[PDB]
């Protein structure tokens, strides 16, 4: 928990591109985290800040870093419908089949909120469509329960 | 009327006696307080949802109450907060002049009908509707020195053995308990509950059954069998009254025969209702009582009565319990009265000296000494009739009026002494002629000063409420002074004053008085020669007049505006703000370090530190705290270095070193119920259901644009809290239904354990108190502890919480704000150095129009006050100027001549602005009322000069310059006498550095500086004004 | 007669009756109002583009306009010429009978699965010694 | 209903009485709690006091106490109204 | 349908409603518009 | 009854002082008031 590391977390969250650029030059800790275990990349992915995700990855940010409940930035990017960030993370070697503590993959989260374009991107980068969570429910089981005709057709 | 009371001096004495008795009666009965009701009537609806998050509170309580706040009279705006402490505060602010009782009952009544719409848990806790606009008289702190009692133990004793007796004390309006009475705390254990196959549901069911009142009936009750002898009430199960009884509550009976009790699966003790607040007084555990003054009550008597009743409780206290007084306003109000009584007595003493210095006889000096107290006494009687209280505003209203009261006495007596000297008439005949010259002017002056001061009362809101206190006080004091000057003083002059020989100006005497008379007579000849020279070349002084008017306008823009001066009240605050998501323990360590500083570094100044952890006026999360620092007496802290302002700056610079804690010390405002009332209060509104996130993005967009204008805006902060990580858990319905676990049992087990649950009441030593069931700390700290909780299914098997739930981290609001029913985010800020509030507010409106679609705004608090108060100002200034002109026009019988009087205004104002700028004070209300009294007395001096000058031209048929020179010759002595007395009178108020010095400095500096210029300039310039105006308009 | 006191006296007596009333009547919200029988004005609202139906316009008036008008000083009563939206569960008796269910089971399910739970906090007061984490627990919320 | 005088005094009467503080023009406050369960707290005000404003101020202070009362007391409903001790007349009714 | 509160002024209340409606108009959806098909206050204002 | 008895002396006091000042005002004298107001005891003993 460094001085610059705490400022990078707040900067990445707010989306101040100019401040993040300055903190990367001063050597702010990219692997710094809060109490729940969220990196600047987690926060940047959550609030949908495309530039800061790109800047952090170039400065050796952990793409497959996970919080205290095992959620990676790809989960947050896929769940909250950030198509651009999901592509950038997967290009920089993001684990597409990353399981959290509950066995919920990014495909499950993208399926639940009905983000059709993100499901196609995840499936392209090799998302396990038959991947089950702790309750034994696939991305298809989520689509039929939510009543999504378009999503159910794609997950064939 | 003057001629009537000269022949009837006893009837004049009767009117004087009636006024003195009415005044003396008023002084005994008049209410006493620090400040009157200034803030507008506010009604805060407070409710509690134990273990509820901000959104749960908003979406089940806040929105439901808000929707039912209709058909309520004189509602200006409605603002509410919903935070993760499980609390809601809905404040409805009402129009100034609205009945607060009618306002409260209408809000109360509409809430009562909405109670069935709220959740059962909220209905059980209940909802409180209180007046939040009032403030505390004193805060009585209760501590434990021997360390035998916790803050919970002290709070219970105060609730049981003190609070009620303090409430019944004479003049006590309201008593708030700083803490809570005991609660029966069942600290549940998930390991023990799972061992005997039980849940928090089983604990709640058992407590409700085995702790309750049961209705029975009567033996031989009506209708009876004829021949019944005995009739008696049947007593059944009453509520439990001890931890031992709660321990023996039977939960389950096993096959073997062993009894599973409540003490076998939980720790049972008397604790607090809520554990959010940790209050400490110099390290020791502490509680307290916030006491508010009742309506029409005496603050001095109430405080003495509170201390008297606390003394009676001394023998009954446990060992080590002591009473302390961290906050008490009564000492301040005690000094406020003593200093004002001193000023009024010193003012009368200075008049006695100056009257004897010039007139040189004891009989003359007694006439003002009688007349001034008669007017001051009468003023209290008129204030009593209007229903006003003796407060800081009304008391300084008297002090500012001294200049006008003193002049009325000197002007009347001095003119009689002059007429006797010049013409050689006896006292009675001399007074008839003397009063004949001024009686018309004195009535004219009354109407002019009325037109100046009366329109000040008709300002709107909190500003107008303060201006109303000075207006009614000064107008009443001035009005009685004119009546006393026409009724009493003429009678006193005719009866008491001795005759003076013709052409006797005390030049024949020797010693000091002989020298003074010869010196002043030649000084008068030097003055007349000087004015003669000025009137030959008037054009040069009209240029010098414009330089003063330009100099006045320049200093008006330069001098920065404020509301009231911050006072050393022997108390100040130190806020502690840790990063978001920080725990209670981390905040305590910073407060302990802050408490350590004040007791080490400022041991000579600081008396005590009231460290209130987990407390804040804009939400009460664990990360925020506050420390109420109480100082020693004013005598024990000499010099400017040992004052609150000096200690504030030293403290703030010291705590800036500390990491992971934003810590600032700051002084209280003048009117503590109102606040600073300097900057602006902005509301950003969600007008089209955008949501929390989009309103946050819009707020960040406005704050970013605000930062790009340091030249206009500065100190722009949001009043709200930022979003924080929260533990989202999703209960799988299919898995719960499959295993046979009901959703009620799941949501109760989670809610009761982690959040807490108010089950029912119990009687502790003849007092009803709450029974809470909650998990012991160690079993509800981390996400891993979720799996340790088991819920029984229908088939009897114990299912772990992990089996049918999934959890993740997300961001959400720990405090959701709403304004006028819609979601909002309150933004603070103030105008940059040089720029006015008007310009700063105008830019915020411009920046607001460029925010995303469906994002509106509104002004609240003092911004709402000033916008409605600002529009009224031009009209009141206009009415004042027009009526003053009309009154002077009627007096002189001329449209042109009035301008000669009204041109004096800048001569008094320029000096006040120079004195304020030099000493480095602000354009506050004390200064603004100070200008009117300076303008009033300077205008009064000019009126008598023009009246004398005009009457010589009309009656005695003298020329313009001859009359003007003869006029200012006659009026030189009384203008110097009043000025010499009044400048010396307000001199102590300038140099004062003690208690209430800020107000005294604001009153003194502006008046002294203004009176020096008003006296020195006007004696030369009023001649010029009259001759230039008379020449121009024939 | 002072209408302010008349309202207070009338409602003081209504509060004695309120608990004796049926639970369905209490939850509909009983209202005490002091106003003229006749209308001061009718504020009509239409859509010129014809994008919104009669039901859509009524909902907007009820959700965005009605409350602020009802709170305005001098407004004794506000009648909505329409209805605010509500979640309408239009039940089918044939389909309910097929799966062996009743309206009672539907109402029980809605109360259970459309719930706003008070779930407490991680690191809540009173906490253990050396607690670092403090966060609100969020369980079930109202369906949107 | 059902509670004795002592229980009723502790759970109701003292809870209301302690919140009846600093009301305008209050001369004295008499009250009694009985075996049947009834409470009656009479607040007598100064001569010339507006009885309607007095009623409002009492009602405002009661609703602070109301939440601290038991549920059974809230279910019966607590009345706040102007009162007098003596009867104007007694109208009797008989059957001939 | 707005009914006047007992004792309140017709013109002042009508002015207060128009002022509150004016705050809402900017934030309407496209097409939505206020119309005044019944008002008793204009007669009182014009007749005086 | 207690209140009636406690405020009776001050009621007599102010009542006497007002009548004295009213006589002093009307007749422009101190002697005439003092001459008149000495009669009060002569009446009061008759009532007792
Ligand atoms: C450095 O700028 C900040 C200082 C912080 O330090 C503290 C310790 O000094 C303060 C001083 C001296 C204050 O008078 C207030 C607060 C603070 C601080 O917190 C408040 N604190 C909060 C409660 C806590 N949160 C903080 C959270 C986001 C971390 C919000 C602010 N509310 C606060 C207030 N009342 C209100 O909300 C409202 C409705 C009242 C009136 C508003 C006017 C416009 C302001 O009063 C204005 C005259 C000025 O005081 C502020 C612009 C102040 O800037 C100064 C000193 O010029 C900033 C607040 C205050 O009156
Ligand atoms: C020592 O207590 C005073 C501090 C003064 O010193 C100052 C200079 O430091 C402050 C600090 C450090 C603050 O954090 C705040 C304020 C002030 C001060 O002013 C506020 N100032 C105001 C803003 C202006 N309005 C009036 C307006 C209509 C002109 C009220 C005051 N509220 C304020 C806040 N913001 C809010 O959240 C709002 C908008 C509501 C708050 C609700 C509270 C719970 C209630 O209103 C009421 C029960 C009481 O708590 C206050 C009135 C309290 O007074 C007393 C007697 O206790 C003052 C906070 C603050 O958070
Ligand atoms: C919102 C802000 C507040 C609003 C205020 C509005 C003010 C209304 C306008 C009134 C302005 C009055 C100010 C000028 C007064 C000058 C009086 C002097 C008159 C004068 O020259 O007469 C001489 C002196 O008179 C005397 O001095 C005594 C004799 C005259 C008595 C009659 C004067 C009028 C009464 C004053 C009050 C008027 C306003 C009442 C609402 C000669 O005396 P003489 O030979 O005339 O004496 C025999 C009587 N017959
Ligand atoms: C419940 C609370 C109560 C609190 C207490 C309040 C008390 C009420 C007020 C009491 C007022 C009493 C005042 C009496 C004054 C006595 C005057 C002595 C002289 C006297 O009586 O002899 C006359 C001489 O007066 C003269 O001719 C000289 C007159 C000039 C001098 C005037 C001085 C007045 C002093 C005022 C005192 C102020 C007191 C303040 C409270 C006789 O001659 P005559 O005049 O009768 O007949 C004229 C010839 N034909
Ligand atoms: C803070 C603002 C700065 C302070 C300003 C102070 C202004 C008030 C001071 C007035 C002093 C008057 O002083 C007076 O001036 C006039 C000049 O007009 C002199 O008059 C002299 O010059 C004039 C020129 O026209 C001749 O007609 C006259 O015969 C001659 O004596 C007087 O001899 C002197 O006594
Ligand atoms: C003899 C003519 C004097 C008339 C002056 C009347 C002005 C006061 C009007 C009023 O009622 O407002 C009082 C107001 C309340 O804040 O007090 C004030 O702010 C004092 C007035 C400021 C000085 C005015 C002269 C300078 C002009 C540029
Ligand atoms: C202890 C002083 C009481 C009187 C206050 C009024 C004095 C001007
Ligand atoms: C100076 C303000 C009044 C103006 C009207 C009188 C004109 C002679
Ligand atoms: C109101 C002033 C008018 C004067 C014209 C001679
Ligand atoms: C008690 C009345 C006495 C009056 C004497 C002047």
């Amino acid at each position: 928990g460094s001085d610059l590391g705490k400022k990078l977390l707040e900067a990445a969250r707010a989306g101040r591109d100019d401040e993040v650029r300055i903190l990367m030059a001063n050597g702010a800790d990219v692997n710094a985290a809060d109490v729940v275990g969220w990196t600047p990349l987690h926060l940047a992915a959550y609030w949908g800040h495309l530039e800061i995700v790109e800047v952090l990855l170039k400065n050796g940010a952990d793409v497959n870093a996970y919080d205290t409940l095992g959620s990676t930035p790809l989960h947050l990017a896929a769940h909250f419908g950030h198509l651009e960030i999901v592509e950038v993370l997967l290009k920089n070697g993001a684990d597409v089949n990353a399981k959290d503590d509950n066995g919920i993959t990014p495909l499950h989260l993208a399926a639940n909120r009905g983000h059709l374009e993100i499901v196609e991107v995840l499936l392209k980068y090799g998302a396990d469509v038959n991947a089950q969570d702790k309750f034994g429910k696939t991305a298809f089981d989520i689509s039929i329960n939510n009543g999504n005709e378009d999503l159910a057709e794609i997950l064939q | 009327m003057p001629n009537f009371f000269i022949d009837r001096p006893i009837f004049a004495w009767v009117i004087a006696i009636i006024i003195m008795l009415a005044g003396g009666l008023a002084i005994l009965k008049l209410p006493v307080a620090q400040y009157p009701t200034i803030a507008p009537p506010a009604v805060t609806i407070s409710a509690s949802y134990p273990g509820a998050d901000a959104k749960t509170v908003q979406d089940t309580v806040t929105q439901v109450i808000e929707q039912n706040m209709n058909g309520i009279d004189n509602l200006m705006y409605m603002s509410s907060n919903s935070d993760s402490t499980g609390t809601v505060q809905i404040t409805l602010t009402f129009e100034s002049g609205t009945d607060a009782d009618i306002a409260q009952v209408q809000v109360q009544n509409k809430l009562q009908l909405a109670m069935p719409l709220l959740p059962q848990e909220v209905q059980q806790q209940g909802v409180s509707v209180e007046k939040s606009s009032s403030s505390f008289l004193m805060v009585v702190g209760v501590i434990n020195t021997d360390g035998t009692m916790t803050q919970e133990d002290i709070s219970d004793y105060v609730a049981a053995n003190m609070k009620d007796a303090i409430s019944r004390t004479s003049g006590v309006g309201d008593v708030q308990l700083f803490g809570s009475q005991y609660a029966m705390r069942i600290w549940m254990n998930p390991n023990e509950l799972n061992k005997f196959q039980l849940t928090p549901v089983d604990v709640i069911t058992a407590i409700k059954a085995q702790n309750a009142q049961v209705a029975a009936g009567q033996l031989g009750g009506t209708p009876p069998v004829k021949g019944q002898q005995l009739n008696a009430s049947i007593i059944a199960q009453t509520r439990l009254t001890s931890t031992e009884e709660f321990g023996k509550i039977l939960l389950k009976v096993n096959q073997d025969g062993s009894r599973v009790l409540l003490r076998d699966v939980a720790k049972i003790e008397l604790g607090g209702e809520n554990y959010d607040i940790i209050a400490e007084f110099n390290g020791q555990p502490a509680s307290g009582l916030g006491i508010k003054l009742a309506t029409g009550a005496n603050a001095l008597d109430t405080a003495a009565a509170i201390r008297a009743e606390l003394a009676k409780m001394e023998p009954f206290f446990p060992s080590g319990l002591k009473i302390v007084y961290p906050y008490d306003t009564t000492p301040f109000v005690k000094i406020s009265i003593h200093e004002v009584v001193k000023t009024l007595v010193e003012a009368i003493i200075l008049v006695f000296l100056v009257m004897y210095l010039f007139l040189q006889n004891f009989r003359a000096t007694l006439i003002p000494t009688i007349a001034v107290p008669v007017v001051l006494l009468g003023t209290f009687a008129v204030l009593a009739a209007f229903g006003f209280s003796i407060n800081t505003l009304t008391m300084f209203g008297m002090v500012l009026a001294i200049g006008l009261l003193v002049d009325d006495a000197i002007v009347v007596v001095e003119n009689v002494e002059r007429v006797m000297a010049e013409e050689g008439l006896p006292p009675k005949e001399a007074t008839r002629k003397s009063m004949g010259q001024i009686q018309g002017a004195l009535v004219g002056i009354a109407m002019v000063l009325s037109a100046v001061f009366v329109p000040m009362a008709f300002f709107g809101g909190s500003t107008g409420a303060i201006y109303r206190q000075f207006s009614i006080t000064i107008v009443s004091a001035m009005a009685l002074s004119v009546l006393v000057a026409l009724i009493l003083t003429p009678a006193l002059c005719a009866t008491m004053l001795k005759p003076i020989a013709k052409g006797d100006h005390g030049e024949g005497k020797k010693g000091f008085f002989g020298w003074f008379n010869r010196m002043f007579e030649k000084s008068t000849h030097h003055y007349t020669d000087s004015v003669g020279g000025i009137l030959r070349s008037t054009g040069r002084y009209l240029v010098l007049y414009l330089i003063i008017v330009v100099g006045m306008a320049y200093l008006f823009v330069r001098l920065p505006s404020s509301f009231l001066p911050d006072e050393d009240q022997g108390v100040f605050m130190t806020m502690v703000q840790l990063p978001a998501g920080a725990t209670q323990e981390r905040t305590q360590k910073v407060l302990n370090e802050v408490t350590h500083y004040y007791l080490t570094k400022e041991k000579n100044n600081v008396e005590s530190v009231f460290a209130v952890n987990g407390f804040g006026f804009a939400g009460r999360p664990q990360n925020t705290g506050i420390a109420f620092v109480s100082l020693k007496d004013w005598a024990d802290r000499p010099g400017e270095e040992n004052k609150v302002e000096a200690i504030t700056m030293r403290a703030t610079r010291a705590f800036s070193q500390i990491k992971d804690a934003m810590v600032f010390a700051f002084n209280l405002p003048a009117i503590v119920e109102l606040g600073t009332a300097t900057g602006f209060d902005f509301e950003l509104i969600d007008q089209a259901g955008l949501g929390h996130e989009k309103l946050t993005q819009a707020r960040n967009q406005l704050l970013a644009e605000a930062a790009k204008h340091p030249d206009m805006l500065t100190s722009v902060r949001p009043n709200g809290l930022e979003d924080t990580p929260q533990f989202k858990i999703d209960i799988d319905q299919e898995k719960a239904q499959a295993l046979g676990v009901s959703i009620n049992d799941i949501n109760t087990t989670l809610g009761a354990a982690w959040g807490g649950s108010y089950v029912n009441d119990f009687i502790d030593r003849g007092r009803v108190k709450k029974v809470y069931v909650m998990s012991e700390a160690k079993y509800r700290m981390l996400p891993d502890d979720i799996g340790d909780w088991y819920v029984r299914a229908a088939d009897g098997q114990m299912v772990p919480f992990s089996a049918f739930s999934s959890s993740r981290w997300e961001y959400g609001s720990p405090r959701l704000e709403r304004y006028n029913g819609l979601p909002s985010m309150e933004i603070l800020g103030q105008a940059a150095p040089g720029k006015s509030t008007g310009e700063a507010m105008e830019l915020m409106e411009q920046l607001a129009s460029k925010l995303p679609t469906g994002v509106g705004y509104d002004w609240t608090g003092m911004s709402y006050q000033e916008r409605l108060s600002g529009n009224q100002a031009p009209s009141l200034y206009a009415i004042s100027l027009i009526v003053v002109f009309l009154c002077l026009a009627a007096l002189y019988e001329s449209w042109s001549i009035p301008f000669s009087v009204m041109l004096v205004v800048p001569l008094g104002v320029i000096g006040a602005l120079l004195a304020a700028t030099f000493r480095g004070l602000t354009n506050d209300v004390y200064f603004q009322v100070g200008l009117l009294t300076t303008i009033g007395l300077s205008a009064k001096n000019a009126i008598l000069i023009v009246e004398f000058a005009k009457d010589l031209m009309d009656k005695e048929g003298k020329g313009l310059i001859e009359a003007t020179l003869d006029a200012v010759r006659m009026r030189l002595r009384p203008i110097l006498m009043t000025s010499l007395a009044f400048i010396l009178g307000v001199m102590p108020l300038v140099i004062s550095t003690g208690a209430g010095s800020g107000a005294q400095n604001a009153v003194g500096t502006g008046v002294m500086g203004g009176m020096v210029t008003a006296t020195v300039l006007a004696i030369f310039f009023v001649p010029v004004f009259f001759v230039v105006v008379r020449r121009r308009f024939s």
